């Protein structure tokens, strides 16, 4: 699921007017749109970094996995962060990164490594505490039992697990790898994220591309318009140019909002999902993955998240 | 000719504000000037010394006033949004040039958001800044046999609004 | 703001401008004001839909954390949920989330089963714990140690598969009486 | 919040204790710190030389008087611990009769607004670190261009100058002003104005936009080639007869008329419809030149409206020809 | 509960310019407006 | 002066319509009229009384 999106931000004037006071002086007569316009993006910007915190800062206190990784026979080495990478990231997400003029771009509030780092701890508490940490002081329970409880949570008596521990183990470890190449195999795997950035780029590049049309005016470079035309007559020319340029931006913003809310809708869904599917075990069948659910495994991604149900 | 400065220019056909520099682009010889993917003037060959000039607009951004609550102190700090400080104590950051701030190495929990994990607070006695804490670390002693079972408990109540 | 008109008042522009020439002047305020109005709508509508999404949440949430006990972790606020209490506020509702949270614990050592008569055991609802000497099994969200019995546990399979199952005794209520 | 004329906070004010003429930058601030009351007069105007309209005031103990005349200003006017600050009172334009005293003046929109506020004498050697407001006293409708002013006594005081800034004014619960803040003083303060709030909570707040201005202009051009062949038109050795006037079409080339400005060899350098200075910097389809020899008196005939034999029977120009002409 | 609205499609131009080359040739002064408009509609339809 | 009725008025230049009641407010002697915090005329002083 997407989680965030590129925190774009465009000023009022330096879009409409490339620092030509004449253009500015005419603009001020349209009242206060751009502030309204600019404020909208501002909120969009703030909402973004709000999204990520709402989906990741679900843990007050960070965790670390122990040095010796003896987990009854479960090889999470694919998902825990690896020291070898200088980004302290994990092999799975390492694939994910591999697989993926008038304006401004704000950086995210949270640095991507911290984004990973919450996921880092998020795993540990999921790994070496069970659901308990989601509700308060984390408690450490040896992982095989944590399965048993989840099995107990599916009308499956604890006997089955330890009875079949190795086969249960090897299946899970065997399963893990099939994800790694599955992401590697499918070129349309991450399309959901891949679309988002691709969409926004199409938005901004649309926004700039509009900057080169004439909108019922003589030409689209106002300086030449300022030169080739006397001001009072150029103003009428400029006025037309201001109009289209303006509400063209207007379109962009309205375009942005609705997308952002949709993300927010997706965002909370993930947060809800990352509470219920991760921080504990749900029972909403076909919500935490097809089939009866056990646990989850969040995994950081550009602008977005990946779950392992 | 001028380089490295916020200057107003025209190279024989095309106006624009910008900060020029000698690029390493090699055009094809017949061509003068270069344009970016989004249809914008991105380079011009100085027709006297046929260097390849990179156009970069004048570095700029918003300004937000670092402050504790006026309730606390009148002394503030200022953020200039992402310009190299030389283009403006000072403590540069990936979030911009943040004057009136002294960086600190010690990890501290975030209090005020800036960007790229940069947060600040009053100290003792002025305004500091730092790469923010990841949160407070709390490792837990796993074993294949260590179980932690609670003994007392509290019935909190919180107000989701 | 007159949207580029000569004057900002519809009354004056009717007089201070000639009527046929007024129309073109009039048009500007129309287009200006109208669009300005329209943007307010879209501004409102989007925010309204945003609220409705939020409303449903609470609408569910009350019908979740009040009319029942939603097992969804974090849905009724932090911690295991007990009950929620609505209180009316202007334009919105506040939710006292009476939630439950464990506080204090101790170290304990676990074995995921017990073998007594060459036969395996699994706790029906507890978990086997060690005060160092005497093993115990207890409900899994509050330290309430309890004695080993047949009644408190159950049996499946023998002791050749389970990892770390531990040699130990199990009691029978019946035998002391008979 | 209003943006108007004020003395900015923490300004750096001149202190006196011998009262020379002091100008009026944009507003007039004055306040006398003395219970002696000796300083009880002001002078207003621009020339201050009895030739221009002026304003006068005397702050008697009980007889307050205000005057608008062309007084013969005493160049060293004063009184004694003897009220003659001038030498004559002619062509009078207006008259009026009405412990720390502050007086703010402005000749605005042709009107003269004078504002006052009396506070006790509780200071020793500094202008008090306190705060209050100025209450309007009188607005005078007098159309005078005022550049300078001078105070009139028979002590010490302070004088600064008003400025065009932007302020926020916490109007009290009953219509007075208990505090105010400069917008443009300091970062913290500038926060309050944009937040339009008198007390900022803890956090971060975007305030303005930090933009770099263009420090200089610049323009460059290819090494200017293909100069139009002009020497073979002016410096040309031989010329034809007037009815055999040659037309030399000028093809794609660069003109550089700069030489014909700064070379008085020709006697007229006469252009029609276009200024000489604004044609060496233009572009056109092409150019056609007539190089020939006419009489020494055929000088005037080379123009529209000239209709002599040389004009009519040897070489004619249209009545609306756009170009130039030179005869030497 | 509603599930999906009627899949609706409207041309850039056929609406604005009902097949008048004199019209659209004046429209192409307006940048890539309409093409965006089709996208959203098309985006809606596939969404449906 | 007419009170408690929907009338048009002009007090020394203060144009507008509405209805006039004895405001409990307190001006300052020099002032003429109060305004809404949102910039709308709120009160006046009758030169008569
Ligand atoms: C804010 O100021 C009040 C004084 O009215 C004081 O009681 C309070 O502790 C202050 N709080 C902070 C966070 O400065
Ligand atoms: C800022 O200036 C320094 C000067 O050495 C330079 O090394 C650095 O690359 C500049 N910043 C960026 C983002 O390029
Ligand atoms: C933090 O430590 C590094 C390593 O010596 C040093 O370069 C830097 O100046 C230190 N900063 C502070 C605030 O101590
Ligand atoms: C359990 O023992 C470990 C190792 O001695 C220790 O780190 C941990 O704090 C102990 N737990 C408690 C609750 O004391
Ligand atoms: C737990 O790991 C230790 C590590 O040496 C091992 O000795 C012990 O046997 C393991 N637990 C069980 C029940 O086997
Ligand atoms: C006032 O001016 C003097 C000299 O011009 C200067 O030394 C002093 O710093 C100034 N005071 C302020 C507050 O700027
Ligand atoms: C409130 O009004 C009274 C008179 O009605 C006045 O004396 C008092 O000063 C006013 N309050 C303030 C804070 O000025
Ligand atoms: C232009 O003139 C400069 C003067 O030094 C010379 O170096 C350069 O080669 C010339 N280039 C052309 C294209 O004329």
């Amino acid at each position: 699921l997407p989680v965030s999106m590129t925190k774009t931000s465009v000023d009022c004037t330096m879009y409409i007017c490339g620092d030509s006071t004449e253009c500015s002086n005419l603009l001020l007569q349209y009242g206060s749109f751009c502030t309204q316009l600019n404020r909208a993006l501002t909120g969009i910007a703030v909402e973004q970094d709000k999204n990520t915190q709402e989906v990741f800062a679900q843990v007050k206190q960070i965790y670390k996995t122990p040095p010796i990784k003896d987990f009854g026979g479960f090889n999470f080495s694919q998902i825990l962060p690896d020291p070898s990478k200088p980004s302290k990231r994990s092999p799975i997400e390492d694939l994910l990164f591999n697989k993926v003029n008038g304006l401004t771009v704000l950086p995210p509030l949270l640095t991507d490594e911290m984004i990973a780092q919450y996921t880092s701890a998020l795993l540990a508490g999921t790994i070496t505490s069970g659901w308990t940490f989601g509700a308060g002081p984390a408690l450490q329970i040896p992982f095989p039992m944590q399965m048993a409880y989840r099995f107990n949570g599916i009308g499956v008596t604890q006997n089955v697990l330890y009875e079949n521990q190795k086969l249960i183990a090897n299946q899970f470890n065997s399963a893990i790898g099939k994800i790694q190449d599955s992401l590697s195999s499918t070129p349309s795997a991450l399309g959901k994220l891949q679309d988002v950035v691709n969409q926004n780029a199409q938005a901004l590049n649309t926004l700039v591309k509009q900057l080169s049309s004439n909108f019922g005016a003589i030409s689209s470079v106002l300086n030449d318009i300022l030169s080739r035309l006397d001001p009072p007559e150029a103003e009428v020319q400029i006025d037309r140019l201001i109009t289209g340029r303006l509400q063209s931006l207007q379109t962009y913003v309205t375009q942005q909002l609705i997308r952002a809310a949709e993300i927010r809708a997706s965002a909370n869904l993930a947060a809800t999902k990352m509470s219920e599917c991760v921080l504990g075990q749900s029972k909403r069948v076909d919500f935490c993955g097809k089939g009866y659910h056990l646990m989850s495994f969040p995994q950081s991604a550009p602008h977005g998240v990946v779950f392992l149900h | 000719l001028v380089k490295n400065k916020c200057v107003n220019f025209n190279f024989n056909g095309l106006t624009g504000t910008g900060v020029l520099t000698e690029s390493n682009k090699k055009f094809l010889p017949f061509q003068q000037f270069g344009r970016d993917i989004a249809d914008t003037t991105d380079a011009v060959r100085d027709p006297q010394t046929l260097e390849i000039l990179d156009i970069t607009p004048c570095s700029f951004g918003g300004v937000s006033v670092i402050t504790p609550g006026t309730n606390t102190s009148n002394q503030v700090a200022v953020l200039y949004q992402d310009v190299n400080c030389t283009e403006v104590n000072v403590f540069q950051t990936r979030a911009g040039c943040l004057i009136g701030a002294e960086h600190v190495n010690n990890s501290y929990e975030c209090d005020i958001p800036i960007g790229a994990g940069i947060c600040a607070s009053y100290q003792t006695q002025s305004i500091i800044a730092y790469t923010m804490s990841l949160g407070a670390e709390n490792s837990v002693a796993y074993s294949n046999n260590s179980i932690a079972i609670p003994t007392n408990f509290t019935i909190s109540v919180t107000t989701e609004i | 703001s007159n949207f580029g008109a000569i004057s900002s008042v519809l009354n004056d522009i009717l007089s201070r401008l000639d009527p046929p020439e007024a129309e073109v002047q009039i048009d500007r305020l129309i287009t200006g004001r109208l669009q300005s109005l329209q943007t307010y709508v879209t501004q409102q509508l989007i925010r309204a839909a945003e609220i409705r999404a939020s409303a449903n949440l609470a609408a569910t949430k009350m019908s979740e954390c009040v009319l029942g006990q939603s097992k969804r972790v974090d849905f009724c606020g932090k911690g295991y949920h007990l009950m929620s209490f609505p209180q009316s506020a202007p334009h919105g509702v506040v939710f006292l989330h009476v939630t439950y949270v464990p506080a204090q614990e101790k170290n304990f050592t676990t074995a995921p089963a017990i073998c007594h008569d060459g036969k395996a055991h699994f706790p029906r609802e507890g978990v086997f714990v060690s005060n160092g000497t005497h093993w115990f099994v207890t409900q899994r969200n509050f330290y309430e140690p309890q004695i080993i019995t047949t009644d408190n546990t159950f049996v499946s399979g023998n002791c050749d598969v389970v990892i770390g199952i531990v040699n130990n005794t199990v009691y029978d209520p019946l035998q002391p009486e008979l | 919040s209003t943006q108007d004329l004020f003395l900015p906070f923490f300004s750096n004010v001149t202190w006196f204790h011998d009262n020379p003429v002091l100008p009026f930058n944009d507003g007039v601030y004055f306040a006398s710190t003395e219970k002696s009351n000796i300083i009880r007069g002001w002078i207003f105007g621009t020339t201050l030389d009895s030739k221009t309209q002026s304003l006068l005031i005397v702050n008697n103990a009980t007889n307050v008087v205000i005057k608008v005349c062309e007084f013969q200003f005493c160049n060293d006017p004063f009184l004694g611990v003897e009220f003659r600050v001038y030498s004559s009172a002619n062509n009078c334009t207006f008259e009026y009769v009405s412990n720390l005293r502050e007086f703010v003046f402005k000749n605005i929109d042709g009107y003269f607004k004078i504002y006052s506020k009396h506070t006790p004498i509780n200071l020793v050697r500094d202008l008090p670190q306190g705060f209050s407001a100025l209450e309007p006293l009188v607005d005078l409708p007098i159309g005078i261009n005022i550049t300078r002013f001078q105070t009139l006594l028979a002590a010490a005081y302070y004088v600064g100058y008003l400025q065009p800034r932007t302020f926020l004014l916490k109007y009290n619960e009953n219509g007075t002003i208990t505090d105010a803040v400069d917008c443009a003083l300091d970062p913290l303060s500038e926060t309050k104005c944009t937040l339009k709030s008198f007390t900022v909570e803890k956090g971060i707040y975007q305030t303005s936009n930090f933009r770099v201005q263009p420090t200089e202009s610049i323009v460059r051009f290819p090494n200017i080639t293909n100069l139009c062949p002009f020497g073979e038109v002016f410096n040309a050795t031989r010329f034809a007869s007037v009815y055999a006037w040659n037309r030399k079409r000028i093809s794609n080339c660069v003109a550089d008329y700069s030489v014909l400005y700064n070379s008085a060899s020709f006697s007229t350098f006469k252009c029609y419809g276009v200024s000489p200075t604004k044609l060496n910097d233009l572009c056109f389809t092409n150019v056609y030149a007539d190089s020939f020899v006419i009489r020494g008196d055929e000088v005037r005939q080379i123009a529209p409206g000239q209709t002599g034999k040389i004009a009519d029977y040897n070489y004619k120009l249209p009545d609306d020809f756009t170009g130039c002409v030179i005869a030497w």
